[PDB]
């Protein structure tokens, strides 16, 4: 599975939906990570793919990983605005108020970069 | 014993099967040479024992294709470059030291930095670039 892991990881990164579902059923590591500690998680919620995300956690994804700053997927998906997959990774377990490197949860990073959209989530479905 | 077993023997017939193996072993199973210069996946080796090539590293015809496992040690990226490391696509946002980091592919498919401005990513440097 350490072999396919990598490639899920490239699938991951450039979106191949397709790609992911192939290598997941073929048994690759679902909890791999790249050179930044970033895992297919990381990398489906940073370019918005929200069936990417949905098929990693359907395959055991662990939805709290983390990568080498301490930054979840939660903290991913909140920084580049992906409302939807925000959602998903909670309803999922995702801690909510897990914290990064300054401190700053989910919430705090909705609020310093003007997403209101999703700061009201956030309190809505917490 | 089979062929690729070392002088001291075998617990069974097979190349998967012996003591130790007379030069080098791909997960335990005695092979006449690991995939150098020809097959999938290509491959490097330490200490007599094949390890796979990252599967960024463009495979190579009549040398090497890697001589580690990471894909900052291919001969050649297949697809993009990203600092020292094989990646099939350029960074769309993906955390870093200091948030998001978006790059745009250049002409010889080196991943180059977007303006500070781009939020959302970019198709080259400059500020019109954004998106």
């Amino acid at each position: 599975g350490s072999d396919l892991g990598k490639k899920l990881l490239e699938a991951a990164r450039a979106g191949q939906d397709d790609e992911v579902r192939i290598l997941m059923a073929n048994g690759a590591d679902v909890n791999a990570f790249d050179h930044n500690g970033s895992t297919p998680l990381h990398l489906a919620a940073a370019i918005g793919h929200l069936e990417i995300v949905e098929v990693l956690l359907k395959y055991g994804a662990d939805v709290n990983a983390e990568d080498n700053w301490g930054n979840t997927p939660l903290h991913q998906a909140a920084w580049v605005g992906h409302l939807e997959i925000v959602e998903v990774l909670l309803k999922n377990g995702a801690d909510v108020n897990a914290q990064d490197k300054f401190g700053k949860t989910a919430f705090d990073i909705s609020i310093d970069n003007g997403n209101e959209d999703l700061a009201e989530i956030l309190q809505k479905l917490n | 014993c089979d062929p690729l077993c070392s002088s001291g023997g075998c617990w069974g017939p097979g190349p998967g099967q012996c003591l130790s193996c007379r030069n080098y072993s791909r997960g335990g199973v005695c092979v006449t040479h690991c995939n150098f210069l020809n097959g999938e996946p290509r491959e490097f080796a330490h200490e007599a024992e094949c390890f796979s090539c990252h599967p960024e590293c463009q495979p190579m015809e009549g040398t090497a294709t890697c001589n580690g496992s990471g894909s900052d040690t291919c001969a050649q990226c297949a697809h993009f470059r990203d600092g020292p490391h094989c990646v099939s696509s350029c960074p769309h946002g993906v955390l870093g030291a200091k948030g998001p980091i978006y790059k745009y592919p250049d002409v010889q498919n080196e991943c180059r930095p977007c303006h500070e401005n781009c939020t959302q990513g970019c198709k080259g440097p400059e500020l019109q670039d954004c998106l």
